[PDB]
């Protein structure tokens, strides 16, 4: 979160670099409208 | 709830339990981090022979 300046960042734990893509449509995330790259 | 939508809403009935569990685990992990940091802050002699 970074509460002081509200600069949120998203980290995937132990996940291969090749698989994740921006705006990925291969996952059926549930009850999570939307989510918000070295 | 494995992720089935019908199961997820039956859980919305219980929503606060999941929050309590998540917060407890988050606090425990933070305390572990602090403990490690403190211990190695005392192992740090600050004077050494290469």
């Amino acid at each position: 979160y970074d509460k002081e300046t509200k600069t949120h960042a998203t980290l995937f734990g132990s996940v291969a670099c090749e698989h994740i893509s921006s705006t990925m449509s291969q996952y059926s995330r549930s009850t999570r409208s939307m989510l918000k790259p070295v | 709830c494995n992720g089935f939508q019908k199961c997820e809403q039956l859980l919305r009935e219980y929503g606060q339990f999941c929050s309590k569990i998540n917060q407890a685990l988050h606090g425990a992990n933070l305390r572990q981090d602090d403990s490690v940091r403190n211990l190695f802050a005392s192992v740090k002699s600050s004077q050494s022979s290469p």
